[PDB]
DNA sequence: GATCGATCGATCGATC
DNA sequence: GATCGATCGATCGATC
């Protein structure tokens, strides 16, 4: 049982992907903007799960490779840091369709990334968290959508449409958004339902998602999948670390209070 | 505003002309051609690394200016140029307000069409000349004198 | 951190590899070994003073690689290399991923293993490959074409 | 019973809303007002139930967002806080669409909520306690109301209709209004008779409201709705601590003179 | 005896940790962050003990190292300095660990630092007085804590808090938080009694901590751990400069009216 | 990146 | 019922 004990704090701890109707309208924008090369900028709060649906959109289209050609990727995903130069964005490119670079100046590193990024047929351009990297490599991306045809999605949080706004033709260029919602309402509570049956994964025992439930559930995380997530992960580690074989109402009072 | 260059015009000088003909800032530039901080850079003659295909073809699509023309506002290749000091005919400057590349290239030291040396610094109150970028009227931001007017203080 | 070398590995892959598993730069590994500059030289494949004994048993210190075992990581007496162009079998580094000094050696255009001729440049994008102390991927740093997928492109 | 005696003073300490009349008619004009873009301005007494009947009008158009844009929000409610300047309004309006503001200047905020105020396609800016912000922000307000066409009601006190008079514009531009009246007479037995069935929710002891109920809930309310709500509930509470099942003559007594 | 009173003020001078309920609440907490890897951030007050809490959760998993390969850590424990950027602050992670480290750029420090992280598999990432580095790092310790998915603890005083709240995603992800306590009460003057016999180690005189030194105590200290440290370690001090076997009330009235 | 920089905004209170 | 004058206190905003 302990053994049994250890697997189910592992999994707990692992995050999981459930396909809601946030990342399913995400994708389906994100499909209609990748068959025109047409380059967006989906923009959302803090916590509220636009990375995820992101990687999802990413792992679908699985590049399938030729026996001897380069694996035709369609989708790009990055993730730059803080202060991403156009050096440092050029090495991530490269480095995701799995071409090490060369040591060299940033002219080489554009050349290079220029090179892959049609060897490869990329259609999908995703920078998560576009808020980080510096104006002039914005110039850079712009001419990648301009020349290359490539459909650039900007991730990001609100911030990153005020670093847009004070820019000229990267706000004109990017410009179609979708904004991610905050979800509380019926919705809501199936998700905490849906959540419950499937990355709780626990016996069944008929809690249901009761009304005292949805209300301490909403008060806490304010309509956040991450907020929901950390919660839930947080009340079930506590009640199988206290022996308890169900999630009781003083772990919820105990993790709602311990966040506000 | 589209501005068409001057013979010989440098990369510092053809930028900043633009930008005071938009009113925008290095960054603003920068932004509107996608490439950032690559703007201000190469107002101070900093190119370490070497402009690259791309970003010359990111400001020339913004100021609608080839590539290929916009490389020749830096020097061929295998000539040195030194970012300081800033340097300027003052007599060419009469005839073409701008300030030429070749003025930074480490082996001039005299202008050809005129037989004067070129200036290192206002010859009426020895304060340097800026970067050629921020040359926004014609004349020493000291003490006033105009450009034009250095000709006849040149040796 | 300590690293076994791949049979036929180069120095100057050997030598970046170790540098990476430590973070260190070739003067930072140079002053380790108490040799300064002649890391840098090796990495880049000039010997115009051949590596000494001393020196040799300078780096074995530090990687714990025998100079026996990294003189098998230069050509023979008698054999010899070129710093330029730097080469590569895809299908080589898909089973063992390294550059292989036998690819400097003057005399070799084909791979005996794979009967296919051996890369000059990347197939894909015509890029160059760095030094190899500067292979931190698989990957061309141009293109980013995996080293192993060229395999599908060598003839 | 002492877990039913809790809930019953939780539930009895937690306000309610019963749809009468007076709501009634607030939310019929309001929405005659919405319909056409008419600004206008509720006025009535303090304590009388104008917020709790804006807040209904507020939750009845609950915003139904899309999969993928902006959750439109019909009606929007604020209610400022004392001298409120108009960085401060403008953070509030963009704070209630869900979007947080950006460190900047009054200018970035006024463009931000100009940008979000459309995009959410809002119909309604009730601005509940209008009495406390500047008259500095009356010009924002108006502007507001003149270029994005939007139905501002300003709602307070009767110092509310005195804080606008000395203005200019803001009175003649607001000038339609709607007070809320003092409800005494049969329809205020009939609420009191209501309030008994719905919010105080006891087991039916056939109180019914007697004569001597009526006179002294008169002498002691006033009128107000919101002094009936508090004599009702500190009664029940009052009733159910010293065990009595229902509430007697003694406790209204007790809480009327301890009013007055 | 002459050595005996030099062993005694240098005992006197160095500093212990004494095991208290403030650090056994703590360290219970910081073990269920780590089973899960949640990212959180204690904040406290100044002067009142988390430095020592948080050193003694770092000790007491002293890092077990197999025989050739790289020690295991599981809690970092890092106090950055006054604007510490982000090459610094990677330093001093890849320094803990005991790696030094090699010149190069930013990238390669973060590199380096990365790869040094998941060799030891690390669980904990204990960043002291997190309001001294600079925000440009915040985004970099995001994103050690998304992808090698090590819980953080952010430590500083209630202005950390207020750094993190001006920004958007460090104040959503670090949100779990455990307040030190101002210890006031019965169990502070089991805190004087026990530090009287652990930590004074002076001999026993039947002090018993009276009712006029837990006034005098209370009126100096105002709660703080550190203030009763110093309070106490300067009596013992002066009370064995001057001859005096025990502590009298004298150099409690002194060294209070000292601070006061 | 603090550092001014007015500035106006009540406000209030006597007082004649 | 005007009225006059002092006062202090946030506060955003440019700016070097
Ligand atoms: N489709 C999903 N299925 C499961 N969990 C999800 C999903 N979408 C989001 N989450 C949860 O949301 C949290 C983080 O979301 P995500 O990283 O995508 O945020 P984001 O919207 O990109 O915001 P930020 O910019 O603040 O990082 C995690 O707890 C993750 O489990
Ligand atoms: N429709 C209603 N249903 C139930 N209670 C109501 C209703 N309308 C008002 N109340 C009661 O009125 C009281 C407060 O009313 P509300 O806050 O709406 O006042 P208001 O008229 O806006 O006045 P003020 O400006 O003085 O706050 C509460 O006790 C509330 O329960
Ligand atoms: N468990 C403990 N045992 C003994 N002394 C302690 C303990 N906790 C705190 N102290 C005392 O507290 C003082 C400093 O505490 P600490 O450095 O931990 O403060 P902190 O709460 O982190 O605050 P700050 O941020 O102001 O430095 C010292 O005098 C130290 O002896
Ligand atoms: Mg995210
Ligand atoms: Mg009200
Ligand atoms: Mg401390
Ligand atoms: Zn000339
Ligand atoms: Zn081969």
């Amino acid at each position: 049982d302990d053994e049994w004990l250890q697997a189910e704090i592992a999994r707990l701890k692992g995050k999981s992907i459930v396909p809601l109707q946030q990342v399913k309208t995400l994708h389906d924008w994100l499909d209609g903007k990748r068959k025109a090369r047409k380059s967006c900028r989906v923009v959302g709060e803090s916590r509220t799960g636009k990375t995820v649906a992101c990687d999802a959109y990413r792992y679908r289209h699985k590049p399938q490779q030729e026996a001897g050609r380069p694996p035709t990727v369609p989708v790009v995903y990055i993730r730059p840091h803080q202060k991403c130069g156009p050096k440092d964005l050029f090495k991530k490119i490269t480095e995701y369709l799995k071409y090490r670079v060369t040591k060299g100046t940033v002219s080489d590193f554009r050349d290079r990334t220029i090179e892959v990024l049609k060897g490869c047929g990329v259609e999908m351009l995703i920078i998560d968290e576009a808020d980080r990297l510096k104006p002039e490599t914005f110039a850079d991306v712009r001419d990648i959508a301009e020349d290359l045809g490539i459909a650039v999605v900007l991730v990001g949080t609100d911030r990153l449409d005020a670093v847009i706004k004070r820019d000229e033709q990267v706000l004109e260029r990017f410009r179609a958004h979708l904004r991610f919602g905050k979800l509380s309402g019926e919705d809501f509570k199936n998700t905490v339902e849906m959540w419950e049956q499937m990355v709780l994964k626990l016996p069944v025992s008929s809690n249901l998602k009761s009304k005292e439930m949805l209300r301490i559930l909403t008060s806490a995380t304010e309509g956040y999948i991450g907020r929901l997530d950390e919660i839930l992960r947080e009340a079930a580690i506590r009640s199988l670390s206290r022996g308890l074989k169900k999630i009781d109402k003083a772990v919820l009072q105990e993790v709602a209070k311990e966040y506000k | 505003f589209l501005i068409k260059p001057y013979e010989g015009e440098s990369l510092s000088h053809f930028l900043g002309r633009f930008r005071r003909a938009n009113h925008l800032s290095a960054s603003g530039l920068g932004t509107l051609a996608g490439i950032g901080a690559i703007v201000a850079r190469w107002e101070r003659f900093h190119f370490n690394p070497r402009p690259s295909q791309q970003e010359l073809e990111a400001i020339a699509s913004v100021v609608e200016v080839d590539a290929q023309r916009l490389a020749q506002m830096l020097p061929p290749a295998g000539v040195g140029m030194q970012h300081e000091p800033i340097r300027l005919c003052g007599a060419c400057y009469a005839e073409s307000p701008c300030h030429r590349i070749e003025w930074q290239y480490k082996s001039v030291w005299k202008c050809d069409r005129h037989q004067l040396k070129i200036l290192a610094k206002c010859p009426n109150c020895q304060a340097p000349f800026k970067m050629p970028a921020l040359w926004e009227d014609g004349c020493c931001h000291r003490c006033r004198m105009p450009f034009a007017e250095m000709a006849k203080l040149q040796k």
